């Protein structure tokens, strides 16, 4: 239980906002 | 901990004693030679803890 | 080598645990994160200081309004805790960070410094919370 | 590597609770927690 | 707690009839016609719906979460 990513959970960008 | 109301069910689950703190107004009044006298009052001095009957006028 | 550099790489699932843990400005300062700019390009920025934003944002379940003082060599600006990537340091991005540090005049941190810094995280993880930290956490 | 997962009695949040630790929820300072269900094989005869 | 699946006596399924029975009491029926309209002929099966106290409705008030 340290980094359960499996990629990931849609990382939001900085230049998208 | 930080102060909060005890709920009866928490009091039941933790083997606590469902009770209110109890306080009183005491005048420490005293007099001595020279007609030196004083009546310093300790408002709300703690006396004890009194167990509350569930669903009473003083229950939560 | 971008492989040794990934040991001090802070992923997204690790920050969540340490949102309220003190000593924060002493464990994360010296590691490298994979922050997002935006299209799939990325740059290796430097964790310099611990700043706080006036923007409260939700990170899955958890919410954190803090910022990160990052800087890619000379280009420094404000950052939020949401735009970091779980992706490891690639080859093209590793050489790009090397060129941003050789272009800025900043010294590359010696490998022995990285080896003594990656262990601070594992000792901070296994840290017994015996002191008054749970209190300040719930506050 | 199992941290013993408790459930807060008032927040209902999961809490990771090793030894030598105060039994407090990390969400709010409530003092009751419950163990989550077992991982063992639970089988009943509908009987 | 919750309506039995079968009449204990005979074994007819009554488990499906409780919602319907309360629905027939949203209509203006006597319980005697509600029981009849559902087709409960025996005085065994008829007791199940008359006598069932629905406590699962009260247990449902004790939310775990939210
Ligand atoms: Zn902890
Ligand atoms: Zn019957």
């Amino acid at each position: 239980t340290s980094t359960y990513g499996r990629y990931g959970s849609q990382t939001p960008m900085y230049g998208s906002g | 901990g930080a102060p909060s109301p005890m709920m009866p069910n928490e009091a039941r689950l933790r083997n606590l004693t469902y009770s209110a703190p109890l306080y009183v107004d005491i005048t420490k009044t005293v007099i001595k030679e020279g007609e030196e006298q004083l009546q310093t009052q300790h408002q709300k001095t703690f006396i004890g803890k009194i167990p509350i009957m569930l669903r009473s006028t003083y229950c939560l | 080598l971008p492989e040794e550099l990934n040991r001090v790489r802070l992923s997204r699932h690790k920050l969540e645990r340490w949102c309220h843990m003190p000593f924060f400005a002493k464990t994360v300062t010296g590691c490298f994160v994979r922050i997002g700019i935006g299209k799939p390009v990325y740059r290796v920025a430097e964790i310099t200081g611990v700043v706080e934003t006036a923007k409260v944002y939700q990170l899955g379940g958890t919410r954190t309004n803090k910022g990160l003082q990052l800087r890619h060599g000379n280009d420094q600006r404000v950052f939020r805790l949401e735009f970091v990537s779980n992706q490891e340091f690639t080859e093209s991005e590793f050489m790009k960070w090397k060129e941003a540090m050789f272009s800025a005049g900043m010294q590359l941190p010696t490998l022995d410094e990285i080896n003594k810094k990656e262990l601070s995280i594992k000792e901070a993880l296994n840290y017994k919370f015996n002191d008054q930290d749970i209190e300040e956490i719930v506050k | 590597q199992q941290p013993m997962i408790y459930i807060c009695g008032e927040c209902h949040t999961e809490n990771e609770i090793k030894s030598r630790d105060p039994i407090r929820c990390r969400e709010c300072g409530y003092r009751i927690m419950y163990k989550k269900r077992t991982k063992r094989l639970v089988v009943f005869d509908a009987r | 707690m919750i309506i039995p699946v079968r009449c204990f006596t005979c074994g007819k399924i009554v488990g499906n009839k409780w919602e319907a029975y309360l629905g027939l009491l949203q209509a203006e029926y006597t319980e005697g016609d509600a029981l009849d309209a559902l087709g409960l002929k025996r005085y065994c099966c008829r007791r199940m719906l008359l006598a069932h106290v629905d406590l699962i409705e009260k247990l449902l008030n004790y939310a775990p979460l939210e």
